[PDB]
């Protein structure tokens, strides 16, 4: 049962996941099981484990709807590196999109990144600390911790089109460490976990990578207003709201 | 300029030897689960990510003395470039792309692939109708999830060369 879950993880474990990450993953597995139950994304810890093994992540509509409230309150966030940001504009196989074209971009709630990434006194945390919080490699935010932000209204009118998705096991960009429950696996420290949804990708066609960073260094942000998004069916469409590409500061 | 990044230390180890042409193929392609080298947020998770192989695999070993890796990847790319196979050619094209994306960020690299031959082979390959049809319709694995086609993707990258 859990035994079955432990057997799948070894089966699908990606080359990049370290013995340390693997140890912590299996070790703390049942806390993520129970977090799933407490959010009422699942009935039992057993159900969580079956779902991981089966790769089909289904949720009750009642739960998904309650989640999207916090998203709708202060909007959405996706923390990224300068390096990966650049890759979105300059990597030609991606077709100038922030996200995986029609497959979307992973995000959390904006309120969660704000509370989790910031000191209560209002100061941004160490790159070293945030790297830890996000379960990424040491030094991946050394030259800045940047952020994609969908504002509250952009999010609100996205939901209206019906374009918010949940992550599942066959979702492009999912891997061994992806997890049922609309929740990221953030290592041994589970209270650094956050919600995960899939919002549609922003088109940044014709946009220049170097321009965006210069524009961000000059002001602290760069914005797209009435952004063209990409729906699952893949059509390009404009949606009323704001999308900022910030470098985060105090 | 390029400095060896922290993280993914086990990759750094795998290339600290004389790796054959033929094993560098398995690696750069990643059909095989045991030679599939990716990072957490690679674009696709079900085939190798050359960028990760260069950034964390080939370059640190090269600084640390293992200079044979250069001429070997060159031969590896040569063969896979002239293979008549979609993924082979796709991922070769993706390797030269990797160099460019890494040059982008780091602004200088420990070495540069001499590619006239690989690029000639890529160019001859892409004027083959069979090969283009192979690419136009290659939908194995994660490629099934993009309306955007392998051919479309490869063509867009060549324009950057």
């Amino acid at each position: 049962e859990r035994d079955l879950f432990e057997k799948k993880f070894k089966e699908i474990k990606d080359k990049w996941v370290t013995d340390k990450q693997a140890d912590e993953f299996i070790e703390t597995a049942d806390k993520y099981a129970d977090k799933a139950v407490q959010m009422s994304a699942v009935a039992s810890r057993a159900e969580y484990y079956r779902m991981y093994v089966s790769r089909k992540y289904q949720y009750k509509k009642e739960f998904v709807e309650k989640l999207k409230q916090v998203y709708k309150e202060s909007g959405a966030s996706h923390v990224t590196s300068k390096k990966d940001l650049m890759l979105a504009f300059d990597d030609a196989k991606r077709k100038s999109t922030i996200g995986r074209q029609e497959n979307g971009l992973f995000v959390t709630s904006f309120a969660e990144d704000m509370a989790l990434l910031f000191t209560d006194q209002g100061k941004l945390k160490s790159a070293d600390q945030i790297e830890n919080i996000k379960g990424v490699d040491s030094g991946k935010y050394s030259d800045g911790v940047y952020q994609y932000e969908y504002d509250s209204e952009l999010t609100k009118n996205i939901d209206k089109l019906g374009y918010i998705r949940t992550a599942s096991g066959d979702t492009p960009g999912a891997n061994s460490l992806n997890i049922p429950g609309c929740q990221t696996w953030s290592g041994k420290h589970i209270e650094n976990s956050e919600s995960e949804l899939i919002f549609p990708s922003i088109s940044v066609k014709d946009l220049k990578s170097k321009a965006v960073l210069a524009e961000i260094d000059a002001k602290g942000y760069f914005e797209i207003i009435d952004p063209t998004i990409i729906a699952p069916n893949g059509d390009h469409k404009k949606v009323t709201g704001r999308f900022k590409i910030k470098k985060m500061q105090d | 300029m390029y400095k060896v990044p922290k993280g993914l230390e086990h990759y750094q180890k795998m290339f600290q030897k004389e790796v054959t042409v033929n094993d560098l193929k398995k690696y750069l392609i990643g059909s095989d689960k045991e030679y599939r080298i990716t990072r957490r947020d690679s674009y696709m998770g079900d085939i190798s990510d050359p960028e990760v192989i260069l950034e964390y695999g080939v370059y640190p070993a090269f600084i640390k003395g293992y200079t044979q890796l250069k001429a070997n990847i060159e031969e590896a790319l040569l063969e896979m470039s002239n293979s008549g196979q979609a993924l082979d050619i796709y991922q070769a094209v993706q390797t030269l792309n990797a160099e460019n994306m890494l040059l982008n960020y780091y602004e200088s690299l420990p070495f540069y692939l001499n590619r006239q031959s690989i690029l000639a082979n890529i160019t001859k390959a892409l004027k083959d109708a069979h090969i283009r049809e192979a690419m136009a319709h290659y939908k194995l694995g994660e490629f099934a999830h993009y309306q955007d086609t392998m051919l479309d993707m490869v063509e867009r990258t060549i324009e950057t060369f």
